[PDB]
């Protein structure tokens, strides 16, 4: 069906740009040996 | 929908604004010397 | 000569083990 | 250095023995393990196989001669 | 002034006090692996019979089509298919998606997803918790080894039918076909994971008995000596020096790994490398370079040709072979 | 000390750079023995008139090829002691018959028992617990179920494992194809006890190393590594977290010894032929049904093939003439 | 009759890995 | 045919040792013994005291 | 064969009752 | 085969591929010399 | 030590001096070039003239045979003097490389940094390390155009699809469309279409190179004359073990690939010189059975496929994508043309097959090739996890251990 299709393809390419945008949002900060 | 180009635009668009929105109040416009970028403005 | 144990025991295992790598050294020398 | 000029002599003499075992043919008679040349005699063309125990040593005798 | 519904999330989600850490890598595993987990709980209850053969013969792998847990599995994709991506939209049907071995291909590809995530995760967590990141190398030798058992083989061999499938018979049944094809009993790097295996095991309980034999005393009579250890004291629970002269005395006079750095270096070294080694000749064997052949190696004076244990192994492979290649 | 007995007692546990102990009166010249007997098989004595086969370095084989062999089946369960009434003395027909298999097998048995009772005797010198030789007792109940039980519920000592590389190969197809090996249950146990141990020993030399403390010194009274910090990475990555130090370690000695155990259950029954071969129900199903098949049901047409096609060359002393009629194959199915 | 046992089997470990991830002894640093 | 002794050895084979051994969690909860996170015993029969007090 | 485990299992508690509580910290 | 006017420098090119390697365990022996400094 | 780095680890002592960093570097490139001329001059010192190629474990003839060298029509080899003067010229290079590399690392400047300016460099300074990677990068565009030079000026480059057995064709018409070049790289990479395997032409060979020559130079000079933006300076780590790990990742992902691509595509390693492939061993057994039983005097050895397609049955169907200049003039509209089977099959394709049937103790040195450089390209990316994490913890700061007085997890609220 194209509507599953759909469906798959706007639900995997969001959950790879959360993982994309989420890495670009300053992860090398995220640490707890961050200088303040 | 129909050539399947515009999911992948429409979503990343929709992140991605969300994202620019957060880029927007970060103070990154001076350069910094060291390995990593410890400058992260957290507004709350 | 004769120690307690050191003399009896290393050559228990060096005197056969450089027999047995004569012979294998002879085994490469055997066409079949 | 009294023990390295004593180990200079046995340990090639040990080698030259093991390598002697072989070369002359002595480990074949001493562990019974067959030359290549009589694996298979004329008279016996199969695998030759020790079928009872007690009489395995007198079996082996009538088989292996020649 | 307000804080950006971005910077929530991202809080969120690379947050240290969830008791399961998302993070960015987890975004992309948790939902690869929980599609992969319930489609396979789905398609090991209930799934109609797959034509992994190509020939219109197919084979059940469900429980409600007349097998049990043991000989229950989510059967390869079909010979038709090979290496086509098929997913669920791709087929005309959903009975022809079931009937051609879909669910293996959709269970496998998110399963991999999830596993490289996952290596992804460890390494996320041990860096937002300060600690050192050689885990996920650790974790990478098992992720190795599924992913040439399940997507390397197939690439090899040009069909995912050539998978493995998602059962315990049907397990031993790719490890028969293997030997059979391949002969991974005499590749060197199937010996390497052996060795691997079986010094990690003999290492995990010489270890574990050395440290548990000389726990020091902090416990009553017939109380559990694990009372005896504090989660968080800074003290040792173990006597070090008198394991260590144990392990001394037990092979030769020191012998003892007496920097534990070290020792526990070449516990997490010798598994992992062995497995590592393994997964690659089984990746290597997908593409025909398989193990030792040492037939017919001893002859007589004469010419005949006496057997070694190989030739009896090549007996055995010959036998699966031809009990596999169905009129080849 | 007191009496002659104790200057013997004094002299065995005098700390040289091997200890020998009363228990190095049994293991070093069993151990010896067993480890010069099967060097000494390998490399100059033959399986010909046992086997048929060439498995020494002698006669061409290699080190993945050569082997002890089993003794001929015509000996039964037979000691096979030199002196016996099947050698005579004679040694070169000892040879041939496979008595230096029994001897092998025979001296690595009191071996292993010289070297668990070591393990008694140091632990008792040092001052610790017996663990050790608990664990190593799993390692001795695979050499005793595999090398003696299991020949000795079969027909002789030629259906035990040869002493050899490929000759072990061997063991493994053809408990698979005779006794569907993996198909029992406790050899699952055993492959999860074994696997899991090596998971095990990977997993807690990884955390050690990575959840290390900034700064081993061997007289170090504190903790090297943080067990807070492990335990908190674990409970997020995986949803459980080892807390105790002591249950992990036991842990560690726990899992693969259980699996060496559980699996040498199985064997036992192996060796009278108790062997988990077949589901019934599926096999009762699929002859009436011959479009039904599964993964277990494909598996035992391999084993067939395994079982027809090695049993002409792996059980010589039987004739087992199979035309190719009867020969198996999936062609002619 | 026996793929509900063995369905009911399953349903159950999981059940158990469960309760043992998120009911499980919270850990506690001694002081 | 569906083997009857079989089915009872699968839910009694599970039944009674998870019997066993949710009765002897729930008493050693009475105790106050249930959890590890707790010191070793003071007296003979007197659980130590928790890590959290 | 089980039984050969709990006589190693019983033969080691015996003659290290004293150290079974656990050993000294020196 | 290699050309007529260098064919006598055949025995030089079978030992031409081990070159590489045996720079590898040139560095363990330098490092063995120094007593792994 | 001084450093903290052990014997065994003794290569991180280079990581901050420069000069000898250059040095090891350089002398390792010279070890390359060496192995490379050695290994071209032992594999002409062996070569058999009347065997092929992939019959005498040849891998870097087989490569110079793809650029038009020494190759005759058909894929026969006639002359071995270009391959002389390969190696020559590379053992040449690698004995200049060598006394460069050996003479930095050991008596030339050491740290360089203030010496040459130009030269020295500062791991955290990102203005010159986009300056070098747009250097390095404006060299490997120049060494694709000097492809492209060889294959559309120079002599040429063999095509095995040429007509009659293949042929060295100078292209003339290089396929300078985006949209298919570019398709090419977003193509799906399971059956059927096979990523950037699938070029199945000597004409999207040339044009990707014109292509990615092009970027490459603009991507250069992009490199050289500008800076990271902010979003780049706020994810990566600017170290020296970080770009090393970048670069792992990326030889990872291109040994992988140039893996899959010598195991399946027959174009830019044409089964002349590296041997036929898996599917088209398979498929000319299964196409050489056929003429045979055509020559005999539908037919069981072809079978309908559901998409209509004419393929060769058994177990070889799985293998029906494959696609090879000799069934290509036999392969109409709907594939395999039952009208063209029996009707122009020229004699140069039946040998050819019934010379691939045998090569199904043998190792293809497309087996050899898929195998070694797949080993290397899974290492790789272990060796990218290892240096990747090191770089980040390192970084961070805390790639020494956990710091005893400030342990990060003793501050955290208990988890439940
Ligand atoms: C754990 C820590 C300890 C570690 C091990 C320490 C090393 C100990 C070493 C001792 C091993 C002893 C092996 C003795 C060989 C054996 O048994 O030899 C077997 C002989 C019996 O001989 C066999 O007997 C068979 C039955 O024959 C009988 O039946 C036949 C009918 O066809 C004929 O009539 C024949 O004449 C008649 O004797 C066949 O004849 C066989 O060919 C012949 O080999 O028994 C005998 O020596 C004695 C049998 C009684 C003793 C049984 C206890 C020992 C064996 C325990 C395992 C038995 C379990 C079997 C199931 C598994
Ligand atoms: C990128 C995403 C990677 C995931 C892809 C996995 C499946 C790849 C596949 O089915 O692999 C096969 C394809 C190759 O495609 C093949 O490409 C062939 C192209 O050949 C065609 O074109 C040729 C032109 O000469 C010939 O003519 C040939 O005859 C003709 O058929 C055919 O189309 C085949 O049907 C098609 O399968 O690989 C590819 O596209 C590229 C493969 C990428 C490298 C392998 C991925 C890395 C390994 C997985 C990661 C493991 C990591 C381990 C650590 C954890
Ligand atoms: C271009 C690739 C590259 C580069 C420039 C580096 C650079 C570095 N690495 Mg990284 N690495 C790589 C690839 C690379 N690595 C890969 C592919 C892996 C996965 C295996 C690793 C895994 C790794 C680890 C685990 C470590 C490094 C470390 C280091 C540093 C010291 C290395 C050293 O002193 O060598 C010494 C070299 C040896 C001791 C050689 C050992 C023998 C090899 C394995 C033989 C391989 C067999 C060979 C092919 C055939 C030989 C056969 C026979 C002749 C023996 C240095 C900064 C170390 C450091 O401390 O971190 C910064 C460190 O601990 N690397
Ligand atoms: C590709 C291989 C390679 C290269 C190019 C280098 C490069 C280097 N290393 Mg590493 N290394 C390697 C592999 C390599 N290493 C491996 C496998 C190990 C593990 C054993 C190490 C372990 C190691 C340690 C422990 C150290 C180095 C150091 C160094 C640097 C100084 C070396 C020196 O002082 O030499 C001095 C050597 C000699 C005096 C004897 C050798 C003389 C020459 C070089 C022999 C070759 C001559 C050649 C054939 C001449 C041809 C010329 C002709 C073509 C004209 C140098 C840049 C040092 C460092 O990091 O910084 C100072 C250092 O402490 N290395
Ligand atoms: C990846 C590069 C590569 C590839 C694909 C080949 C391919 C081939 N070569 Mg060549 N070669 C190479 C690099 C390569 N070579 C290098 C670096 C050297 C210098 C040592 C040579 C020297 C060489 C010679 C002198 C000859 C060949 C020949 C051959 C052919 C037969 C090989 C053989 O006999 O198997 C042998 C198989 C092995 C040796 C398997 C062992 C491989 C190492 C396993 C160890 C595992 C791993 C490295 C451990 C790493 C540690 C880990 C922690 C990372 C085959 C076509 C022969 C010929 O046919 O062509 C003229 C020939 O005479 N090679
Ligand atoms: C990657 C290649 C590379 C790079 C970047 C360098 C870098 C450098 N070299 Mg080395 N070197 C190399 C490879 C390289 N070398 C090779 C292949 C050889 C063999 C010919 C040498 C042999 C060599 C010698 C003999 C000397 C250098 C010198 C120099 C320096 C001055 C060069 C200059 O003024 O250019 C100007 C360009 C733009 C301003 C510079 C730091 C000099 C030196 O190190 O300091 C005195 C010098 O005397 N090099
Ligand atoms: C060897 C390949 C290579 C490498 C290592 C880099 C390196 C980099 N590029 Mg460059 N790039 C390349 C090839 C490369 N480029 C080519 C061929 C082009 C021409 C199309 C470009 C055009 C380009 C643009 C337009 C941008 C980068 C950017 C970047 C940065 C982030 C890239 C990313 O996160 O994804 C990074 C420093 C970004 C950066 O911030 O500018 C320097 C960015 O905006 N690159
Ligand atoms: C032991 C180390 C080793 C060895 C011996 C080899 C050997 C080989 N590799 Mg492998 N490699 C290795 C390690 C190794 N590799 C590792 C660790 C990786 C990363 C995982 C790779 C990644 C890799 C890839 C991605 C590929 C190879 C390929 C090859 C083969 C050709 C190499 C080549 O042509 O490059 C040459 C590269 C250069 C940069 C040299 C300069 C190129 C410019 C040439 C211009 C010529 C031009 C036409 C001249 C025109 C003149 C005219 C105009 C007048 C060769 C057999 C190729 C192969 O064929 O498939 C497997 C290939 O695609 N390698
Ligand atoms: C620093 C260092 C190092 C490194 C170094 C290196 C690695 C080097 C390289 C080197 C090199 C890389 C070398 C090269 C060389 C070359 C040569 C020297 C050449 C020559 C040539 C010739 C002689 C030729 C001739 C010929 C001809 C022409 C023809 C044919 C024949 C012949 C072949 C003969 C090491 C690690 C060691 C150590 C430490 C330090
Ligand atoms: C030569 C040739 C060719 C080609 C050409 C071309 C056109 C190419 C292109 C290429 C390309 C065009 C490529 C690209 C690539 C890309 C990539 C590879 C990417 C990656 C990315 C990354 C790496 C990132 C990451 C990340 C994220 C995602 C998030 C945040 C963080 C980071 C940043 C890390 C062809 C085939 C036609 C044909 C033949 C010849
Ligand atoms: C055929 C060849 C003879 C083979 C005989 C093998 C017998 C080996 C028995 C050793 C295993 C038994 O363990 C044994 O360890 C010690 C010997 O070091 C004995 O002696 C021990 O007695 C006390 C225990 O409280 C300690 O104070 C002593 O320091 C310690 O020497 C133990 O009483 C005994 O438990
Ligand atoms: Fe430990």
């Amino acid at each position: 069906m194209f509507t599953l299709k759909i469906l798959v393809y706007t639900v995997v390419i969001f959950f790879i740009s959360l993982f994309t945008f989420g890495f670009l949002s300053s992860d090398p900060s995220r640490n707890p040996n961050r200088k303040d | 929908d129909d050539s399947l180009g515009f999911v992948l635009i429409g979503v990343t668009a929709v992140i991605g604004l969300a994202w620019a929105q957060w880029q927007s109040y970060q103070d990154d416009g001076d350069d910094f010397f060291d390995t990593y970028d410890s400058r992260r403005a957290a507004a709350a | 000569p004769i120690f307690t144990f050191r003399w009896l025991t290393i050559h228990a295992l060096a005197v056969p083990t450089v027999f047995f790598l004569g012979a294998i050294t002879s085994m490469q020398f055997i066409q079949r | 250095i009294r023990y390295w000029i004593i180990h200079s002599i046995t340990i090639p003499s040990l080698f030259v023995a093991g390598f002697l075992f072989v070369s002359t043919g002595l480990a074949y008679d001493a562990f019974g393990t067959p030359r290549p040349n009589e694996y298979f005699t004329q008279d016996r063309q199969q695998i030759p196989l020790v079928n009872d125990r007690f009489s395995a040593k007198q079996e082996l005798e009538d088989l292996t001669k020649g | 002034e307000s804080a950006s519904f971005w910077e929530q999330f991202c809080a969120w989600i690379t947050s240290t006090e969830n008791r399961l850490y998302i993070g960015w890598f987890g975004c992309l595993m948790f939902p690869t692996l929980l599609t992969a987990t319930s489609a396979y709980i789905i398609a090991f209850i209930a799934a109609p019979p797959v034509d992994i053969d190509g020939i219109r013969e197919p084979v059940a792998g469900s429980l409600l089509y007349g097998n049990n847990i043991i000989s229950g599995a989510v059967v390869p994709s079909s010979n038709a298919i090979g290496v086509h991506f098929y997913p669920i939209w791709e087929a005309a049907s959903i009975d022809e998606w079931l009937y051609n071995g879909g669910p293996y291909q959709l269970v496998v590809f998110h399963f991999f997803i999830g596993v490289c995530a996952y290596i992804g995760r460890e390494w996320e967590l041990s860096y937002r918790l300060g600690m050192r990141p050689w885990i996920c190398v650790a974790f990478s030798a098992p992720v190795a080894a599924a992913a040439a058992v399940f997507v390397i083989y197939p690439i090899g061999q040009g069909s995912f039918s050539d998978g493995m499938p998602l059962g315990i018979s049907g397990t031993f049944n790719f490890m028969l076909v293997f030997q059979a094809e391949h002969n991974i009993l005499m590749h060197p790097f199937h010996m390497l994971g052996v060795a691997g295996v079986f010094g990690g095991s003999l290492f995990s309980a010489m270890h574990g008995s050395l440290v548990t034999s000389s726990l020091i005393r902090e416990t009553s009579e017939n109380e559990s000596l694990n009372y005896g250890y504090k989660f968080g004291q800074e003290e040792e629970t173990y006597n070090i020096v008198a394991a260590h002269g144990y392990f001394g005395r037990l092979i030769f006079q020191y012998a003892s790994f007496n920097n534990s750095r070290a020792l526990h270096f070449f516990l997490g070294a010798w598994p992992v490398v062995g497995i590592w080694f393994t997964a690659m000749g089984v990746a290597t064997m997908a593409f025909n370079l398989n193990g030792f052949n040492f037939n017919q190696s001893v002859v007589d004076s004469q010419g005949r040709v006496i057997n070694t244990w190989a030739d009896i192994l090549n007996r055995s492979n010959l036998g699966m072979e031809v009990m596999h290649e169905r009129n080849a | 000390d007191r009496g002659v007995f104790d200057l013997i007692d004094d002299w065995l546990k005098r700390d040289r750079f091997v200890f020998v102990g009363w228990s190095g009166l049994l293991l070093f010249p069993c151990a010896f023995l067993a480890v010069g007997g099967w060097l000494t098989g390998i490399t100059f004595v033959t399986s010909w008139y046992t086997h048929g086969l060439a498995s020494s370095f002698l006669e061409g084989c290699n080190f993945l090829t050569a082997a002890v062999s089993t003794p001929a089946n015509s000996m039964g369960h037979s000691l096979l002691l030199l002196w016996g009434p099947e050698a005579q003395g004679d040694i070169t027909r000892w040879f041939q018959i496979g008595g230096l298999w029994t001897f092998v097998a025979l001296h690595g048995s009191f071996g292993v028992i010289g070297f668990c009772l070591r393990q008694f005797e140091i632990a008792r010198l040092v001052g610790i617990r017996p663990y050790n030789a608990i664990a190593f007792s799993g390692p001795i109940a695979v050499f005793v179920t595999v090398f003696l039980v299991y020949p000795l519920g079969q027909a002789s000592w030629f259906f035990a494992p040869s002493f050899g590389v490929a000759a072990i190969f061997r063991f493994l197809l053809f408990l698979q194809g005779f006794h569907n090996w993996t198909l029992n249950p406790f050899h699952m146990m055993g492959v999860a006890g074994i696997l899991g141990g090596a998971l095990l020993c990977a997993i807690h030399g990884a955390t050690v190393e990575n959840t290390l403390f900034e700064d081993f010194t061997p007289t170090q009274s504190e903790e090297t590594y943080s067990m807070v910090t492990a335990n908190r990475f674990w409970s997020q990555i995986f949803g459980v977290a080892f807390s105790n130090k002591r249950w992990l370690h036991f842990f560690m000695l726990f899992v693969p010894v259980a699996g060496m155990w559980t699996s040498s259950l199985g064997i036992v029954g192996l060796a009278l032929n108790l062997r988990s071969y077949d589901f019934v129900s599926q096999e009762l199903r699929a002859a009436e049904d011959p479009e039904f098949e599964t993964f277990y049901t494909k598996n035992n047409l391999l084993n067939e093939g395994i079982r027809s096609w090695m049993a002409a060359q792996d059980q010589p002393h039987e004739n087992f003439i199979f035309p190719e009629e009867v020969l198996p194959r999936g062609n002619a199915l | 009759m026996e793929a509900l046992v063995y369905t009911f089997l399953l349903i159950g470990t999981l059940i158990v890995i469960f309760f043992a991830i998120f009911f499980r002894d919270p850990p506690r640093i001694v002081k | 045919e569906v083997s009857f002794g079989a089915f009872l050895a699968v839910i009694l084979g599970l039944f009674i040792p998870v019997v066993f051994l949710v009765t002897l969690y729930i008493q050693s909860e009475a105790q106050g013994t249930a959890t590890n996170f707790r010191l070793p015993d003071k007296a003979p029969g007197v659980p130590g005291d928790r890590y959290d007090a | 064969l089980l039984f050969f485990l709990g006589h190693l299992w019983h033969g080691g508690r015996t003659l290290f009752r004293d150290v079974f509580a656990g050993i000294g910290a020196e | 085969a290699l050309p007529e006017p260098y064919t006598a420098f055949r025995p030089i090119v079978d030992v031409m591929p081990a070159i590489p390697v045996l720079f590898l365990l040139l560095a363990f022996v330098w490092q063995a010399s120094v007593g792994f400094r | 030590e001084s450093t903290g780095f052990a014997w065994w680890s003794g290569n991180a002592r280079l990581i901050n001096v420069s000069g000898k960093l250059l040095g090891a570097h350089v002398a390792h490139a010279g070890l390359m070039v060496f192995w490379c001329g050695a290994m071209t001059l032992f594999e002409v010192a062996h070569y058999i003239p009347e065997k092929p190629l992939y019959e005498q474990g040849c891998i870097l003839i087989p490569h110079l045979t793809t650029l038009g060298w020494g190759v005759g029509p058909g894929g026969e080899v006639t002359d071995v003097y270009p391959f002389f003067v390969v190696g020559v010229l590379h053992l040449i290079s690698s004995a200049v490389l060598g006394f460069g590399g050996v003479y930095h690392s050991l008596i030339g400047p050491d740290t360089l940094e203030e010496s040459f300016p130009f030269f020295g460099y500062d791991w955290r300074d990102k203005n010159k390390m986009t300056t070098i990677l747009g250097i390095h990068l404006i060299l490997l565009g120049i060494g694709s155009f000097l492809l492209v030079a060889k294959a559309c000026f120079v002599g040429g480059l063999y095509d095995t699809w040429a007509p009659g057995g293949g042929d060295v064709r100078i292209v003339t018409a290089p396929t300078l469309n985006p949209l298919i070049i570019f398709g090419y790289v977003l193509k799906s990479p399971f059956g059927g279409d096979g990523w950037i395997i699938s070029v199945n032409n000597l004409e999207d060979l040339v044009g990707g190179h014109i292509w990615l020559g092009f970027l490459c130079v603009v991507g250069g000079i992009w490199h050289i004359l500008t800076k990271p933006f902010a979003w780049a300076r706020r994810t990566f780590v600017w170290s020296g073990e970080a770009y090393l790990s970048y670069s792992l990742a990326a030889l990872s992902v291109m040994g992988l690939t140039a893996s899959v691509f010598v195991w399946y595509n027959n174009t830019a390693y044409p089964s002349e010189f590296f041997g036929p492939t898996g599917p088209e061993a398979s498929q000319s057994q299964a196409f050489t059975f056929l003429v045979r039983d055509q020559r005999l005097g539908l037919g069981k050895y072809l079978m309908r496929s559901p998409s209509g397609e004419i393929i060769f049955g058994g177990e070889t169907m799985r293998f029906w994508d494959m696609r090879a200049p000799w069934v290509e003039p036999l392969r109409g509209p709907n594939g395999l043309d039952l009208n063209k089977i029996r009707n122009d099959i020229q004699p140069w394709q039946e040998r050819r097959a019934a010379e691939y049937m045998t090569h199904a103790n043998y190792v293809s040195p497309r087996s050899w090739l898929t195998t070694s450089h797949f080993f290397l390209g899974f290492f790789l990316w272990v060796g990218h996890l290892w240096h990747a994490g090191r770089a980040r913890a390192a970084a961070a700061g805390f790639e020494k251990g956990i710091n005893r007085e400030n342990e990060p997890v003793l501050s955290m609220r208990p988890l439940d």
